[PDB]
């Protein structure tokens, strides 16, 4: 919805497990609207600045992931309507990812794009 | 799957124009006339035009008849090959 709509060019940077494109201040007052309650991306920067990366190629305007082959493709057909990179360059710390794992949820890199 | 078709847009002016068609459909979704276009593509090097995924060239002339930047390619449209969507959006 508008809320997952960023308002502003400024300061965008995508997350690592959804790819979700937002601003920082969205990223403030809510965190992601994805895996908020598997994240805790709510309530704090320096995590927030491990979890999100700042460099994505490309982005997609997908609303309906149901019926969408770039949804496909992307893995984000089980996502809510939002906006989505299409690479996402980053990493998530080891310890995110061991918790993550335990948790039940595998962390699938993003960085779907071709290095070379 | 919806099909592509290019839309001539302002030199330089495509993201802008993207954001503007898109904050619309958020403004008139829940209209009588909601946009029945999928999504738009604006390749960060591709200036002149822009992709609009929409099933009929009705669609795309509905989605498009908002800002006057793409009124010159509002007379026409032009598909996009199929093999072409893989090609669309590679960086």
């Amino acid at each position: 919805a508008l809320e997952t709509v960023p308002k502003d060019l400024r300061h965008l940077r995508a997350c690592l497990l959804c790819s979700l494109v937002k601003t920082i201040d969205q990223f403030e007052y809510d965190g992601c609207d994805n895996c908020d309650a598997y994240l805790q991306m709510k309530g704090n920067r320096e995590m927030v600045y491990d979890c999100t990366s700042s460099s994505f190629d490309g982005i997609i305007a997908m609303m309906s992931p149901e019926d969408s082959w770039v949804s496909k493709w992307q893995r984000v057909s089980n996502f809510k309507p939002g906006v989505y990179a299409v690479s996402v360059t980053g990493r998530l710390p080891q310890g995110i990812v061991r918790e993550l794992k335990s948790r039940g949820v595998a962390y699938k890199s993003r960085d779907t794009a071709i290095k070379t | 799957d919806p099909n592509l078709w290019t839309v001539k847009c302002k030199i330089g002016e495509e993201r802008a124009t993207a954001i503007s068609l898109m904050r619309k459909f958020i403004a008139y979704q829940f209209t009588d006339t909601p946009l029945q276009i999928k999504s738009v593509v604006a390749p960060e090097h591709v200036k002149g035009y822009i992709y609009v995924e929409a099933y009929k060239q009705t669609h795309v002339k509905q989605a498009i008849e908002g800002v006057g930047n793409l009124r010159l390619g509002y007379w026409n449209q032009q598909m996009v090959p199929i093999k072409e969507m893989t090609d669309v959006l590679k960086v």
